[PDB]
């Protein structure tokens, strides 16, 4: 056996593949002639029958006719004048619009894009000014492409790699039975793959490892290696000559292998008894959202390179920090000082002395060690009866095998941390804001915030420990929820407001002052206890008028009421579509919310010179965080807030707030507002052309029934012309494309297990549709999924496993309460003591 | 570059 | 007899009048047959240029200087409204045609053709609208392609006036100006493709026979890739559950294939559409078979290339397969440099099996082979030149100028390498990247830039329609003595 005589077998095998293409080609088309559709609807007599030649406005019509191979006409221009039928319409078309513009509840996270096509303003004439301004613009387009330092793909190879993959697609069946038939020894396709990662390089050296970690290096005879050799050189001979267009090499081949591919993936999520811990908890602790505790959601960073950095506990030293404090917490709470349905403790020890107990496998030690980790030094909770209605055992044999392998903690050392002196401008104490503050910190100024982790430092809050709270930024800012430092040792730490009232209480302005408004941020559900967002920030409670009367004023956003309000055309001159109100605002009153696309400074201007006109300017980029440069793009994605157009002397004001680590734009009112009147507000002095790096942004400054209005209104959906007095249409928002969207982001995962998977994408579509903002509402909507999914949670073996990390994560954080756990030992025990009882 | 339009 | 064979020879051809005078040109851009009259009716069709449709019947002659056409109905549009999009439909009580006209404003104006009044409009669409196309599985059901980058699906039915959109194709599916809007032949599948170079595949739900308050919103495709075409996508239509479709700069029309797709399977739901996760692939598909050796199976397969040359840079050029039972399938187009093009997909399979038997027999008898055409029998031409001399059965329409070639011409066996080549260059299916010549080439006298092509019903009658408001009549089985 020769590389020359290998190519030659492999060239004969090669006309197999376009004899079989055409075999293929023509049974596709036989198949389809066959298959033709016979025609439907057919009227049972001719209906134009009645009508002739129609030889008040007239057209001309030169006929001609032809004879022969070649057509030559048979000069007859013989015209006949005809009269034409003018039909003038009778309605007008809506103002315009790109997209379909569909309703989100909150603003979800965008990935950064790439343009792949060429945008067509108009018709340019070949050599002119038009033509050289529109080829300009379109280079301009791909420096924009470049400026990232991104993957600069040209065209000329795009092509070439496009037919290049067809050609892939087309030989990969071919390999296999070739091989087969050449039947050469070390000529097997785990051997070809085991000779492209040891001969050079398009392969990380890491990756190599892994390859040959997977396969092995082992491919002797030192004859079956010539063989491989070989065979790789003289395919490359046949198929990949680097003269042709499609051209292929087998390394191109085998890289698409079902074996190979999953090696090189780039879509990646991730005390010795701590460490394996600290393993078995990984995917909970990397992707669970803080803020929302969802596994996929709208929270976290997308990096250059469209990698998502979550908003979770590895942002905050992962699990040891906070577990770590919980423990300390756990001890301390030490010094000052149930039954269940299956067995306990109080009843039963370990139960019978010799009594027959079934195996224990790695995954249900591996469940008592998490459990008992995350519990710890705890004085109520209990992890045998937990961890038995998880595993199914009986609750004596977690005290039998809890004894078995002698669980012992770590111990926590006695972190008494030395007295520090408050801030000279913020009492954390009385829970005001004094002196200079307003020059001293940076909290309420968010156009000049810069984004960081929270700090999970073990010393102090101040600069010389490393704080970036206190450090990181111009001024320094004050700790919030996911600080690791307590409101006992850290003089940042905000502790909420102590605002109370009979009447309606956090109001913009009133003795002493409500520091949340002056923070420029909504109420915190824990924190701002007694004032008391607590109720009211909740969504269940809404549309209760007789709670919003009175107390907590500031979490309009929360609350997530917007007053009602109609789409229509808008009085201005050529300015398309207006949002006008549906009914009577009154000054100082929460109107909507602008939501859309969270994108950077950079998508901005990339999507603005992508849809935008040179021969020209629609816009619907609102800034959010100027600093951080984060944005809001209402274009395809958002609500009616979209449609309100400029004017200095608005009727409306948009503010940045803080609402629980969400940086939100709200709208409220600046004036007196009645029904069919037109909204407005002054957009900002980033806007350019308004009359009644660089990107067109709006700024900020730094039951019913269709109204009466001489404008016309149109429905946001279905685009029909309402009539005042009608029901005024309130569409419900439909979530279901946004909760497939984060579905399949998750199933998208490779280093995430089937199982893992499967809980993750059940938990997410659940807690998805609350849209959790605060800690406060956790354990309600927790217990919710626990009585739901109870059924669903006890049918399978790694449910419950699965379930168990979260409970443990959640545990950990102390986010999620004793009582809570307990109550959830109930419900599946409960739960599997009816799968028994009809299986 | 594209053209939508016939030339006259 | 050998009459299957016949392709479509100019007949008449007709010049309008410039009806958009101002200073772009006027044009044709759509020609469509009426299909609900009933069989044998005299075809009637629409042409529609930049602000008129013209409404012509056909009938056969026996007399060679004799105009067929005849203007039955002349419409014009009077408003600001550079029409471009049209199709047929039905009033739902009556049954009385109506004609969809669609343009620059983004409007589908229901004309009642017959009483030359309008029926009604369409409102809804942000832009302009470039195509449109009706339900064959329903005749109230009209599909619009418009340049806010979204489809909006119509009912004329009389359950569907106060709202007639039924459904909203949009989502982030497509990103610029739609160009193309084609249906399946069941209804339930709608082909779109336009400027951001992406061919999109949908399956529509079932709409209720009942007032709907809002239009059903599709937010993913069920097939989705840019990969087909290196360029913007004008054309695209459905060949059973094949695809046929069209880019500029290529000079080919492409027929290709979604792997695992089949109409003859259950139609998939909203939420089993592929979402697109990973942005570094440019195509997603629902139909992708399980079963492969690949991590990536082929989600699509490019079958032939028709090629089309001499388009160049003109896009909004667009093709029309007729494909009748019983009938031979005639793929017609027109080119931007004046030339008419025809393939019989008929001629394919006969040429496959003619070359398969060739091969065979030059192998079997050592290149003692004698071809013989059909019109005497195979065991009767055996009889002649008798045993150790092949005899291979050559369709009549073949015709000269992996097969080994004659070594001289007066040779009595094999044909010229000049023959077999011109054959293969028309007739040959083993090259997915390969250019198929048209079967017939039809020149066109002066400066004509094609815009739509239309069968009559019985596809006797062959409509190509372009620049300059003109319309060039093509014919087969004439009635001419
Ligand atoms: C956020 S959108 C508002 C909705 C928009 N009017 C529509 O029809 O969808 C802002 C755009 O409206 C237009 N616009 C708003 N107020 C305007 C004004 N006072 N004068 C001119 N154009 C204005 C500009 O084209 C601007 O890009
Ligand atoms: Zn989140
Ligand atoms: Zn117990
Ligand atoms: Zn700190
Ligand atoms: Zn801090
Ligand atoms: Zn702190
Ligand atoms: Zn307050
Ligand atoms: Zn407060
Ligand atoms: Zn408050």
């Amino acid at each position: 056996w020769t590389v020359d005589k290998i190519a030659s077998a492999l060239s004969v095998l090669a006309e197999e593949v376009p004899q079989n293409h055409s075999r293929l080609v023509n049974f596709l088309l036989e198949e389809t002639e066959k298959r033709a559709p016979q025609p439907r609807h057919l009227s049972k007599t001719d209906p134009f029958a009645h009508m002739k030649s129609k030889a008040v406005p007239t057209m001309d019509v030169k006929f001609k006719q032809h004879s022969g191979e070649y057509g030559k006409s048979r000069n007859s221009g013989r015209r006949f004048q005809y009269p034409v039928v003018c039909i003038k319409p009778d309605r007008e078309p809506v103002p315009p619009y790109r997209f379909h513009h569909a309703e989100i509840r909150k603003n979800i996270l965008a990935l950064n894009s790439q343009l792949n096509f060429v945008p067509h303003l108009r018709d340019v004439d070949p050599n002119s000014a038009e033509e050289q301004k529109y080829s300009a613009w379109l280079m301009d387009l791909e420096n924009l492409d470049s400026k990232s330092g991104f993957k600069i793909q040209p065209r000329s190879q795009k092509i070439a790699k496009r037919a290049q993959a067809e050609y892939a697609a087309t030989l990969a069946p071919y390999l296999e039975p070739w091989l087969r038939k050449l039947n050469i020894e070390g000529c097997t396709k785990s051997n070809l793959i085991r000779f492209m990662a040891s001969q050079p390089d398009s392969m990380t050296p890491q990756q190599k490892s892994n390859l040959l970690d997977t396969y092995s290096d082992d491919m002797g005879s030192p004859q079956a290696v010539r063989n491989a050799s070989m065979f790789t050189e003289a395919w490359d001979r046949v198929f990949n000559d680097q003269s042709k267009l499609r051209r292929v090499a087998l390394r191109d081949i085998l890289m698409l292998d079902k074996n190979v591919e999953p090696i090189f993936d780039n879509k990646r999520a991730k005390e010795a008894l701590m460490q394996k811990v600290i393993d078995a908890l990984g995917s909970y602790t990397t992707l669970g959202c803080l803020i929302c505790f969802s596994h996929d959601c709208e929270h976290g960073e997308i990096e250059r390179d469209n990698q998502k950095r979550c908003f979770s506990l590895e942002e905050i030293g992962g699990l040891m920090p906070s577990l770590r404090r919980k423990w300390a917490a756990q001890i301390e709470q030490r010094q000052k000082t149930p039954p269940c349905r299956n067995e306990c403790y109080r009843i039963h020890g370990t139960g019978d002395p010799n009594q027959q107990v079934p195996p224990w496998s790695e995954n249900e030690v591996g469940t008592l060690e998490w459990m008992f980790a995350t519990i710890g030094y705890s004085q109520t909770l209990r992890p045998e009866c937990f961890v038995g209605a998880i595993l199914g055992r009986p609750c004596w044999d977690v005290h039998r095998k809890l004894q078995e392998l002698d669980l012992r903690l770590p111990p926590v050392e006695p972190r008494t941390i030395p007295k520090q002196k408050s801030l000279p401008w913020y009492d954390r104490r009385k829970k005001q804001l004094m002196s200079d503050w307003a020059d001293a910190t940076i909290t309420h100024e968010h156009a000049v915030r810069e984004l960081f982790a929270p700090c999970h430092h073990d010393g102090p809050c101040t600069a010389a420990n490393g704080c970036p709270c206190a450090s990181a930024g111009t001024h320094p800012v004050l700790c919030e929820r996911f600080c690791l430092c307590t409101a006992e040792e850290c003089p940042l730490k905000f502790t909420g407001c102590a605002c109370h009232s009979s009447g309606k209480t956090c109001l913009q302005r009133q003795g002493r002052p409500c520091i949340c408004v002056q923070l420029n941020r909504e109420c915190d559900p824990t924190l701002c206890k007694g004032c008391g967002a607590r109720e009211r920030a909740d969504p269940e409670n809404a549309y209760d008028e007789v709670l919003h009367s009175t107390g907590c004023q500031n979490v309009a956003l929360q609350r997530g009421a917007a007053k009602a309000v109609v789409l229509g055309k808008s009085q201005l001159e050529a300015c398309g579509y207006g949002l006008f109100a549906a009914e009577d605002i009154e000054e100082g009153e929460f109107v909507i919310e602008y939501t859309g696309e969270l994108i950077s400074h950079d998508e901005g201007v990339r999507r603005e010179h992508r849809r935008g006109d040179v021969f020209d300017k629609v816009s619907y980029l609102f800034t959010l965080l100027e600093q951080e440069g984060i944005w809001v793009d209402a274009a395809i994605y958002g609500n009616l807030s979209r449609y309100i157009n400029h004017a200095t002397d608005g009727n409306i004001m948009p503010k940045i707030m803080y609402v629980n680590h969400e940086w939100r734009i709200k709208f409220t009112a600046i004036k007196d507002i009645k029904a069919g009147e037109e909204l407005f507000f002054n957009y900002g002095d980033n806007f350019p052309n308004l009359t009644k790096t660089k990107a067109a942004r709006m700024s900020a400054p730094k039951p019913l029934l269709v109204p009466k209005t001489t404008q016309p209104l149109f429905d946001p959906l279905s685009k029909v012309q309402l009539l005042p007095g009608q029901p005024l249409p309130q569409h419900p928002i439909d979530d279901s494309w946004l909760l497939l969207k984060h579905r399949d982001n998750l199933q998208d995962f490779i280093d995430l297990r089937p199982e893992e998977k499967e809980f993750l994408q059940e938990w997410d579509a659940f807690i998805l549709r609350r849209h959790i903002s605060s800690e406060q509402y956790l354990p309600r909507y927790f217990l919710r999924f626990v009585r739901e999914k109870a059924d669903w949670l006890v049918s399978k073996r790694s449910r419950g496993e699965e379930f168990s990390k979260l409970v443990a994560t959640l545990l950990a954080r102390r986010v999620l309460p004793e009582r809570v756990v307990i109550e959830a030992t109930q419900v599946l025990n409960d739960a599997r003591g009816r799968l028994r009882e009809q299986g | 570059a594209a053209r939508k339009s016939a030339p006259a | 007899d050998s009459a299957e064979w016949e392709l479509p020879r100019l007949r008449t051809s007709f010049i309008f009048q410039d009806d958009y005078k101002y200073l772009d040109l006027a044009e044709f851009f759509d020609v469509k047959f009426y299909p609900y009259s009933p069989p044998g009716a005299p075809p009637v069709f629409a042409a529609t240029s930049k602000k008129h449709a013209v409404i012509c019947r056909l009938t056969q002659t026996t007399d060679k200087d004799a105009n067929p056409c005849e203007i039955i109905q002349l419409i014009r549009d009077d408003g600001n409204e550079a029409n471009c999009a049209s199709c047929w439909s039905k009033d739902p009580i009556t049954d009385q045609p109506l004609l969809c006209i669609a343009g620059n404003e983004g409007n589908v104006k229901v004309y009642n053709v017959t009483e030359g009044k309008l029926y009604r409009t369409l409102v809804g669409h942000g832009g302009g609208i470039n195509d449109l196309a009706t339900s064959p599985a329903n005749p109230y059901i009209i599909a619009s392609a418009s340049d806010d980058t979204t489809i909006r699906i119509w009912s004329l039915a009389p359950e569907h006036e106060k709202q007639p959109c039924v459904c909203i194709l949009g989502g982030e599916g497509h990103s610029y100006d739609l160009l193309s809007v084609a249906f399946h032949d069941n209804g339930r599948y709608v082909l779109s493709a336009g400027h951001d170079q992406v061919i999109n595949l949908w399956a529509l739900p079932e709409f209720p026979n009942e007032h709907m308050e809002i239009p059903i919103v599709i937010y993913y495709p069920h097939f989705s890739s840019s990969e087909i075409h290196n360029n913007l996508v004008d054309c695209v239509a459905f060949y059973g559950d094949l695809i046929l479709s069209r880019a500029c700069h290529e000079d080919t029309i492409v027929l290709w294939r979604i792997e695992g797709f089949s109409s003859d399977d259950p139609i998939p739901g909203p939420l089993d559409a592929p979402t697109p996760t990973d942005m570094t692939k440019q195509t997603r598909s629902y139909f992708t078979p399980t079963v492969s050796p690949q991590s990536r199976p082929a989600m699509f397969t490019r079958l032939a290339q028709f090629h089309t040359p001499d388009c160049g840079v003109q896009f909004f050029m667009r093709f029309r397969m007729y494909h009748v039972p019983g009938k031979h399938p005639i793929l017609a187009f027109a080119n931007a440099k004046s030339k008419t093009f025809f393939w019989d997909l008929a001629r394919f399979g006969e040429y496959a099996r003619f070359m398969a038997d060739l091969k065979e027999a030059q192998q079997s008898y050592n290149g003692r082979v004698v071809v013989v055409d059909q019109g005497i029998s195979l065991a009767q031409a055996q009889q002649v030149h008798g045993p150790g001399v092949g005899v291979v059965m050559k369709p009549a329409w073949l015709v000269p100028k992996m097969v080994s070639a004659s070594p001289d011409p007066d040779s009595p066996f094999g044909f010229s390498r000049e023959t077999l080549q011109a054959w293969a260059d028309m007739y040959d299916l083993s090259n997915p990247v390969g250019l198929i010549k048209a079967h017939r080439s039809l020149a066109i006298d002066g400066a004509f830039v094609g815009r739509q092509v239309g069968w009559s019903p019985e596809g006797e009658w062959c409509v190509v329609v372009g620049n300059g408001n003109r319309a060039l009549i093509y014919q087969r089985w004439g009635k001419e003595r």
